[PDB]
């Protein structure tokens, strides 16, 4: 338990400094060392990994080495990166060497030399490290063909793939901070808006909210960060399709009434020209009509738990508005008759 | 209805008698389908004169239930639609002279002197004669 911090700590030093480009100074003697310590914790990783309170402290020394490096300022390291990169670190390590250039010939020679002798033991006891390269070389390739004549951009995000996956990492991700309560995870997501791509990453958490649970204390944690930030809740609103958003509101209701009050916002922003059958907006980033028809159209084909709700807070917004009943004057009137 | 005091139903069917001019177009005789209204029901002048009429009727209403910018809109669209009614400058004008005068009234008393009753039919003419108001060139030359 304390025997392996002293190990761990170390490999972990070595490997940062494997992506670095100082590569003089190493010889066999280096690269031996590496992938001895390497094989110890991928030994470690079978013999005592599974419910231990080892397993727990080296996460605590995991998410504590992965907080007060933070991922600010100084160097993003992505670093060893969880309790199941301990059964395959060798490969990280060893693969980092092979992109640093400035890697030395002898080194290099001794290292392909020591993971690829041949087939000389074709006959190896511990599924071995030449098998990992290649069964991953084969992965690799299998999803770049899979890619280019196999994969679709499904319409149903909540059913995509790469978005599927992507949310998978987010939601681990919240998970381990969860159980550290270093800092709150708002801090987190609040850095991803800041640094990301903020198109892709919203449809991510979309999905996110759907997934089923798997151990929804992340699905919990994103209601409260968006809410408490209605500026990036209203580009999420905006941003998406219909569907992915009537589907957050028949799942979480406590977004429903926010969403509701949004297009209540945006609708009031508009005016009938007599000229041209239609609602426009005054300024060029305002819906236009067919956006918001489309958006109430998906609230109505629904959940009856949303259906009333939106229906009700239409009547409400109508009457307000002047209970017309003909087009010109109320936008509510608009979308009322619209609807059937 | 505006006789019998009742803004509701008034922009009701002003804003349906707008509906029937702009969705609808009266010089479709592609099919010559009956008997049919030659003179008075297709001239441009006697549609271009119901059109500023009805925006009349109506933003008329819209000051009354003090909504004066829906107003400002029906009355500069009506000058848009026919130049040469000068009701419709007059309502415009007046608007104008109660909130923000100066640039955009002088703007249209240069328009009205740049500027300076074809074959409009009856019942027309005569609503027009109407809701005219008595006091309309008193206020042209103020
Ligand atoms: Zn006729």
């Amino acid at each position: 338990m304390e025997s392996l911090l002293q190990h761990l700590d170390r490999f972990s030093e070595l490997l940062a400094v494997s992506s670095t480009t100082y590569v003089s100074t190493w010889d066999p003697a280096t690269v031996r060392r590496a992938l001895q310590w390497a094989r110890y914790l991928r030994h470690i990783h079978r013999r005592f990994g599974r419910h231990g309170p080892i397993r727990t402290a080296l996460e605590r020394r995991l998410h504590n080495q992965w907080r007060q490096e933070g991922g600010f300022g100084r160097g993003p390291v992505p670093g060893l990166a969880n309790f199941q990169a301990l059964g395959h670190c060798d490969v990280l390590l060893s693969l980092r060497l092979l992109e640093n250039r400035a890697l030395g010939d002898a080194a290099r020679y001794h290292l392909v030399q020591q993971l690829f002798p041949g087939p000389g033991v074709r006959d190896a006891d511990e599924e071995t490290l030449q098998e990992s390269l290649a069964r991953l070389a084969r992965r690799r390739s299998a999803v770049h063909m899979l890619r280019f004549n196999g994969y679709r951009e499904n319409p149903n995000l909540q059913e995509d793939s790469l978005m599927k996956t992507q949310a998978e990492l987010l939601l681990e991700r919240l998970q381990e901070v969860g159980k550290a309560e270093a800092e709150r995870p708002a801090r987190f997501l609040s850095s991803l808006w800041e640094r990301l791509p903020q198109n892709n990453f919203l449809k991510v958490i979309a999905v996110a909210l759907l997934q089923p649970p798997l151990s929804g204390e992340g699905s919990q944690v994103l209601v409260h960060w968006l809410l408490g930030n209605s500026e990036v809740f209203a580009a999420f609103c905006r941003a998406l399709p219909a569907g992915l958003l009537t589907l957050v509101t028949s799942r979480h209701p406590a977004l429903s009434p926010v969403y509701l009050g949004l297009l209540t916002d945006w609708g009031q922003r508009l005016h009938y020209d007599l000229q041209k059958g239609i609602w426009v907006g005054t300024e060029s980033q305002d819906v236009p009509w067919e956006e918001l028809h489309n958006r109430f159209q998906s609230l109505c084909q629904a959940p009856p738990p949303l259906k009333d709700k939106v229906l009700t807070a239409l009547e409400t917004c109508k009457a307000q508005d002047g209970d017309f009943e003909v087009p010109g004057l109320s936008i509510w009137t608009d979308l009322l008759l619209a609807l059937r | 209805w505006v006789q019998l005091g009742a803004q509701k139903v008034a922009i009701s069917e002003f804003s349906r008698c707008l509906e029937l001019l702009f969705r609808a177009t009266p010089e479709e005789k592609e099919q010559g389908a009956a008997f049919n209204c030659e003179q008075g029901c297709k001239s441009d002048a006697a549609l271009q004169q119901l059109r500023a009429a009805a925006l009349i009727s109506r933003g008329l209403e819209w000051v009354a239930s003090g909504q004066d910018t829906k107003a400002l809109q029906d009355f500069l669209l009506s000058v848009q639609m026919c130049p040469g009614n000068r009701d419709t400058y007059f309502h415009l004008l007046q608007t104008l002279k109660r909130l923000d005068r100066r640039d955009e009234a002088t703007a249209l008393w240069w328009r009205l002197e740049a500027q300076t009753l074809w074959s409009l039919p009856l019942y027309l003419e005569s609503y027009l004669s109407w809701i005219r108001p008595s006091d309309r060139d008193a206020f042209l030359e103020e």
